């Protein structure tokens, strides 16, 4: 979607400061223990049965920061999300079949950790911002199932 | 042997025997009813010319007969006294011929035959007189 | 190391490497096949328990008559007429008391079966999962290493064309004709015994998916017999509930003699 | 087929025919002519009136042909072999024409011989033209 | 298919089966159902693409009887007989052994014609009948290599001819009924009593007669020293140990010129069917010779089936 | 067929002697004694072995005396012989399939029977008419057949 | 039939097999085979004139398996899964119970209507859908006449609609599969924890639950006199001896707002069969309350089939 | 006695007429469908003839076995080796001169049987034909009495149309069906005890008809078996001929014995 | 569903929350009108600005009825009760718009409190806004 | 029964006992911490207004406390002494309050809480001083 430049410039400017070894592994455990339905998908994991077991998993920072830097390819290239995501839409569309809302569900856990690393610096408007990317994310990814 | 002549060639020892060994004359004759014509039934009944087979004694003249199943008697009479009739050979039924001799004294030429014919059980027919008269007289020629 | 051939050995491998990293996701697939077995031995552990409450009363009926026939070791072993005949009546009910703590016992173990065989199930998943990411990665340096590899260019393009994920499941059958027409053709590889594991782990990991089923399966079997058994037993309640309580004048036999001695 | 009490029928009734054979023959032929007009195209040149010389002699041989057949009636076809080649091959007679000629002289006798007729004769007298009308017809061809 | 009825939401499998109209058989392994495709081909799960054909049945005559002397023929009982007439208006016998041909005499065959003329002369000579007036086109002749000693030969008929009631082959016999204690039948178009060629077809039961008997009657022998000519008639018959003789009729009925060709036909009874046992060679006989005689069928076999393949 | 005026008053004249008590009767056993297949129509009667049997038989004359007067009716009406036996054709060809070879046997048989009775009297003119009239019948006889 | 060759001297029986289409079945006693007359008439022998009719298959999904949690709907696994919708956009369940017809809940029927509305007003004002965007029309309504005790109403479709591997009726069972041990599937389109209506059909396993402890989660009870309104959401569900309970799911998984009238099926592994052990009453509980509910079919077997009957 | 009625007792009356004069007809096709078995019967005992000379050399010899065997009845009858072994080789010989002396009489006795149910057959016939035209004539002088027997006018014409024969043959059905007709309307017949014989003579001979087919088709039966044991005897013939022979020692058991005394 | 464990985590972070729990209500509405704009379809009259006094008030009046709902949060439906009824029926409020509102609170909630926001209390504050914003909702029709 | 309150609702004898029977006072309190601010765990945790039972010799104070389960230490001073604290009613999962009663002494009004609360077997979290404020002076009444 469009996006003005002093959103755009906000958002780049903040997602600087996210820790890119942490934060997307924190996002996805978040998840798996909030919704804990996704832990379906990767019980290949470990024990994700506890918050601390989800948390301190290995493999799961270890796949939260694939999925994070999936996320930095959205800012990089935010006019062809539909393109950056195509192959990714196949991954869980076609060949996984993730229900689309759990994209959402977990932009939007993303959000909380967002707001929970950078407290009061994560206002309003940058929420605002960065719902449109979730969002833009999250169906871009979901391209594949129509 | 005369009294019934197809009683006579029912003795299987006679048949298709052999008659015709030895000496022979073959004489013509006639066979004639007392009318002098001749006598249809016998004319046709009996082979012309006769075989005549020479002896010791007398010439025994040998009669070709058909029919010999229909003939009952067959009687042959020298200067009207019985001469001693005998069968020799018979042909079985396809040609149903009896073959008799009796002895002839030198000088006959003259015979009398009386004769009857009767089919099955049926109606005898009796033919009373029936003179033969060989073309020549007989005579007897034990030179052979 | 050193990667690449004619056009050909760049698609043998590209099939590899989609079937390689297709292991990590039919894997998974299957696994989530196996949901339903989880959670109805689940169920069956739920009525399992439903079904000794529900016999409670006949069966604590029938021990009774066991702990009766005890001070009847005394005088009443033998012929007792109105307490030998009661065994007579209970025929039926310590058959199928027999039968249930035999059947429950039954679909208790391929429980405890389906959850270590589903475990082993996991396990497998997992390893696959590493072993298989582990080796299409590495069979993908070679196939990116095509892209711009000074090329036979109808290599180069036979990169390009080549895309991450296969179109389809992947057999074990599929799997090893992937392995086999890597192995003769561009020992450029000769990776092949770690491809043999992500097979062996992989044949491991279906080998216990099936045994879920299988060995679920016997379970329902059993639970079925266990849910027909046990109304014969809820029903015969009343029954023998005045059996046991039928071996009254048998406590006769015993409070008309302990005194006297 | 001819058994022995045909054969002497035949003979018992042919004799009392008698010297009266040749003029029968004539009759007979007579009777065909004038019953049958067709036989008449096997005799062209016949003058085939009413007791003409021509008729009445021609009977004399076929009467004669008859006599001898029962004359050796033990066998016929020896007997009657030159004429079996002289109507079967030379004169190509129709074998149906025997059939007339075989019944006019069974008409024929049993007009001038009521007392013989009986049907028992009637029988082998048939039987013998039969036999007869055949010999002469088996070589057609 | 008079289309058959949809119904709804279904579909229609065709199946047809195949069977042979009156007179005829069904051959082939062949159970006769054949199913369509979705190929939309026709297709019998035995045979597969292969069709069935039909070939006539023989020794069954629709309606079945139940010559100097008697038996008119009322039915048509007798539909394996045809009437054959040579050049010059002599009618002769022939039977009817398959749909293409038919049995006969070498002599039948020869007449008007010398003894130097081949098959190809004698063919376009005949004239040739079967059933009613039916006219049958003829297209060659074949004759037995022993013609005068076998007397035999093969008619083939330029097309097939159809089988009806009246019209239809006989038997030829596995088994052989020449001997004495059997049976037969011969129809025939051969002259009666007024030596008239007959206007009906009329056939005369006759018993099979014991071969030394005919043998002694025809030459005088067995032993063929012995042998003169004997023969009531003016001819010889032709007797070996490939023909059989025939007795004279229960009233004396016998079969004569024209005769040969019919066939002595021998019914079955447990089987129910008629067999040509033999072929009549000597209608010469009549009133005057006891024994008509005829060539066993069952010597000649192996020669027709080798025929029939040209 | 046609008949001179002389040969019709010399057939009648002549018809008019012959017995009708006894004629046809010795046609018909002469018949059954010569030809003796057809026997086979009539064993109804007794025996028919030996030709005195026939000759004798009292069924055998009774017969005959109806077949003579079935050849009366012939010589009554000559212009019309297909219908006068019109209906005797139909007993002898449909119902008993007799061969018309033996009704001119039989005719024939019969001027054997008219000769032996009248001697020299029955001429070869005759004959000849009568010939004309046992095939007229014969004929007539078997239309039917057709 | 594209039309048999002919054999020589030979003719065809005309034959035909019925057989119903994918996902369709023969009904008739009737062994299926019609063969052609000289009457030339179509003739089973067995039924004679009555041909076959094609029945729907049910509890037959081509692509089986193997609310706010998951199991997103890749194949089509629910062909029995009705979508609709009442007039002002609220998204609610039904399930196909045979060709023409479809259980829901009497709840879900009278959204946007007055208690006072009859089945005649509700009728018209439905949107129906089946399979994908499959829209189904409207023909009437039938409510169950304890329709505040039992929650149940009954669809009649216009005309029945066209079996395939998307759409397709679900199997009433014979059994009662309403026992705890049991465990069912429910799909549907409700809500998700969005709390928005789902882009995706999708479905989730729930066991049966004990109706006691159910019981004592909704009201207090058991006994009627302790009975209070206990309900975790604001509102009650309905229970009585005509209901039962379903848990909530493995991972937490339940059933939220538009789930009503989804079947909860039950796969029978024995016969392979899908049966509609249930109707989803209450919808409501989702995230915070233990039990969704739902009305068992077996009790009200006797009313749907005498409703069909119209 | 008066004949007459309405238009439908003529026809009636016609009816009968024509199967009254057709059982002197059809009953005379039935005895000539018979002519086949008796002729058949007579080849029988010719064959039968045949066979016994046929085997004559084989009987002539098995007898000499049975003479030789009488004075053996002195020293042979008890295990002379080379004799009582004979006994053992003539097993199957002796078998089939039962079997031929047995079956042989068989086709005789069915041939016996088949003449005189031929002559039963053929009086039937005779009678029949006598009591049926007799009848038949009869009812031929109220139907000839109906032409000018002043009439109903339409009973006039419906004499006229009548024809003497039937069109068609006649079962003892049609007959009964003739009679039926006749009997209860127009008792003007009143003859119905003569109508009894024709059928009555009718049945009887129908009756031998089938007598020989039957009794003539077990005659051919029995015709069968015989000429095959006849061929086991004639093969054998060589092998008896023998067999007589080799009783030559056994001669020598009287001839070196009936000297000395 | 709010086990022990849950009920303890939400009252010991609303705790935490403190005097505080009015100007986060009002931080959250805030939120949710700038993030999904449609919410504002709802308060029309409103002066929906940047600390606009409309807004900052009436977070005090959602931010209560939280409180509340934690004071006895072992009945929430008796005590959310009027408000069941206010939005279900009354307002007519899209369940779906509870929904971003629940979210706006955790990101907000998140903003303010870093250390007590530890995954287990993110689960049980979920659900606690997940059971009241279904309460809230069950009564929509 | 103040060591650990967690493990105190675990006698069943306890469960939906009847602790309502008698005359009873009803007192508004409030819960603060050591600044005198709201206690809001202990204040979110504890039914306001406080049934006080009268008895013979001390009216009783009674507290209604949600999540007991995860209520670990509970102890009450009066002047800095400790109260014999113990629990009456416990009401069962969905519901989870206990219910307890302490002897107070005439004229009380500030009451001293070291509490603490602990989910399972997890981090144990003190809460030190907890100062309870009747609204009113607490005054037995044995007349009723
Ligand atoms: C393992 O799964 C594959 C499909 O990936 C299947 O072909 C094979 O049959 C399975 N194993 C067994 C033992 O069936
Ligand atoms: C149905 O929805 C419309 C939407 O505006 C509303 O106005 C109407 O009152 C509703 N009716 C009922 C009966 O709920
Ligand atoms: C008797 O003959 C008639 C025909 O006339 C026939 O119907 C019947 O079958 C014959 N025999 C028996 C035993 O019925």
């Amino acid at each position: 979607v469009h996006l003005t430049p002093e959103e755009k410039s906000a958002v780049t400017a903040l997602w600087g400061k996210v820790n890119v070894d942490e934060v997307g592994g924190e996002a996805l455990g978040r998840l798996l223990v909030v919704y804990p339905w996704t832990q379906r998908f990767f019980e290949s994991f470990g024990d994700l049965s506890t918050p601390d077991a989800v948390m301190g998993n290995p493999k799961v920072k270890a796949h939260g920061k694939k999925v994070l830097g999936a996320f930095s390819d959205g800012l990089a290239h935010l006019d062809n999300l539909k393109g950056t995501f195509a192959t990714l839409s196949e991954l869980h569309c076609d060949k996984l079949h993730v229900d689309p809302e759990n994209f959402r569900l977990l932009g939007n856990v993303l959000v909380c950790v967002l707001a929970h690393h950078f407290g009061k610096e994560f206002t309003p408007p940058v929420q605002a911002a960065y719902q449109k990317v979730v969002a833009g994310v999250a169906n871009a990814l979901a391209h594949k199932y129509h | 042997a005369d009294e019934s002549l197809k009683d006579a060639i029912k003795d299987p020892a006679l048949e298709n025997k052999e008659h015709d060994i030895g000496p022979r004359e073959q004489v013509n004759f006639q066979l004639l009813d007392k009318n002098n014509e001749t006598q249809y039934y016998h004319f046709f009944s009996i082979k012309d010319p006769a075989d005549v087979y020479y002896t010791k004694k007398k010439a025994e003249v040998e009669l070709d007969i058909n029919t010999a199943s229909t003939w009952k008697k067959f009687e042959v009479y020298e200067n009207n006294q019985k001469l001693p009739v005998r069968l020799v050979s018979y042909s079985p039924v396809p040609e149903d011929h009896a073959y008799i001799r009796f002895p002839v004294s030198d000088g006959t030429q003259e015979l009398k035959i009386v004769s009857s014919t009767q089919i099955d059980d049926g109606e005898e027919t009796n033919y009373d007189y029936t003179k033969l008269v060989f073309a020549k007289p007989i005579y007897n020629d034990p030179s052979l | 190391a050193e990667g690449l051939k004619t056009k050909d050995e760049v698609e043998k491998a590209c099939h590899l490497a989609q079937q390689l990293k297709e292991v990590s996701i039919t894997l998974g697939v299957i696994y989530r096949t196996t949901e339903r077995h989880s959670v109805q031995v689940e169920a069956h552990k739920t009525a399992i328990d439903k079904h000794a409450d529900a016999v409670s009363r006949a069966v604590e009926a029938l021990t009774r008559v066991d702990v009766a026939l005890q001070r009847l070791k005394e005088l009443g072993k033998a012929n007792d007429t109105k307490a030998v005949k009661i065994i007579e009546n209970i025929t039926s009910a310590r058959e199928n008391l027999a039968l249930f703590n035999n059947e429950t016992q039954a679909v208790l173990t391929a429980r405890d079966h389906v959850h270590k065989h589903r475990a082993a199930a996991l396990q497998g998943w997992s390893d696959a999962k590493e072993k298989g990411d582990a080796a299409a990665e590495d069979v993908w340096v070679l196939l990116n290493a095509a892209k711009k590899g000074n090329g036979s260019a109808d290599v180069k393009a036979a990169a390009e064309k080549c895309s991450r994920y296969s179109s389809s499941s992947t057999s074990e059958t599929e799997l090893q004709k992937a392995i086999d027409a890597a192995a003769n053709v561009g020992g450029l590889s000769a990776h092949k015994s770690k491809y043999g594991d992500v097979l062996n782990k992989f044949k491991l990991s279906n080998a216990s998916v099936g045994a879920v089923r299988d060995t679920s399966g016997r379970g329902g079997k059993h639970m079925e017999k266990v849910n027909n058994v046990a109304k014969l037993l809820k029903d015969a309640e009343v029954s023998l509930a005045a059996a046991a309580a039928e071996i009254e004048e048998v406590k006769n036999a015993h409070e008309t003699k302990a005194q006297e001695e | 087929v001819l058994s022995p009490a045909d054969k002497t029928n035949v003979k018992a009734a042919w004799g009392k025919v008698g010297a009266h054979a040749g003029e029968y023959g004539a009759e007979a032929l007579e009777r065909m002519f004038l019953s049958f007009p067709t036989t008449k195209t096997y005799f062209p040149h016949f003058d085939l009136s009413h007791g003409s010389a021509q008729v009445k002699g021609h009977g004399k041989k076929v009467a004669d042909a008859l006599t001898n057949a029962v004359a050796h009636v033990d066998d016929m076809p020896n007997a009657l072999s030159a004429l079996s080649d002289l109507h079967a091959h030379k004169l190509r007679v129709d074998p149906v024409n025997f059939k007339l000629l075989s019944h006019c002289l069974l008409v024929t006798l049993a007009a001038h011989l009521p007392a013989e007729f009986t049907p028992a004769v009637h029988a082998s007298l048939d039987k013998f033209l039969a036999s007869v009308s055949t010999v002469l017809t088996s070589k057609y061809r | 298919c008079p289309k058959p009825p949809e119904i709804a939401h279904g579909y229609v499998e065709h199946s047809v089966r195949y069977q042979c109209k009156n007179y005829y058989k069904l051959r082939t392994e062949g159970d006769g159902v054949y199913t369509l495709n979705n190929e939309k081909q026709w297709i019998n799960k035995a045979v597969g693409d292969k069709l069935p054909e039909c070939e006539a049945v023989c020794g069954k005559p629709k309606n079945p009887a139940n010559i100097l002397g008697g038996h008119l023929d009322a039915k048509g009982s007798f539909p394996w007989q045809a009437k054959m007439v040579s050049h010059h208006n002599l009618t002769t016998g022939a039977t009817l052994i398959n749909e293409q041909w038919l049995l006969t005499t070498a002599k039948n065959l020869f007449l008007n014609h010398s003894e130097n003329a081949t098959a190809k002369d004698i063919a376009p000579t005949l004239t040739l009948y079967v059933g009613k007036k039916q006219l049958v086109e003829i297209e060659k002749v074949v004759l037995h290599p022993n013609y005068s000693q076998v007397d035999i030969g093969l008619i083939k008929l330029k097309q097939k001819v159809s089988v009806n009631e009246r019209v239809m082959p006989i038997c030829l016999p596995s088994k052989d009924y020449a001997e004495v204690g059997r049976v037969g039948y011969v129809s025939g178009w051969g002259r009666n009593a007024n030596f008239k060629f007959t206007d009906h077809l009329k056939y005369v039961m006759l018993p099979v007669a014991d071969q030394d008997q005919c043998i002694r009657h025809y030459e005088g022998s067995t032993v063929p020293e012995k042998k003169t000519p004997k023969s009531p008639v003016g001819v010889q018959p032709i007797l070996n140990e490939h023909t059989f003789c025939a007795g004279m009729s229960k009233y004396q009925e016998d079969t004569c010129y024209g005769d040969a060709g019919s066939a002595f036909a021998v019914h079955d009874l447990e089987e129910d069917t008629w067999y040509a046992t033999g072929i009549l060679s000597f209608d010469k006989s009549c009133a005057v010779a006891e024994y008509g005689v005829y060539v066993k069928v069952t010597s000649i076999q192996d020669w027709v089936q080798k025929t029939i393949a040209e």
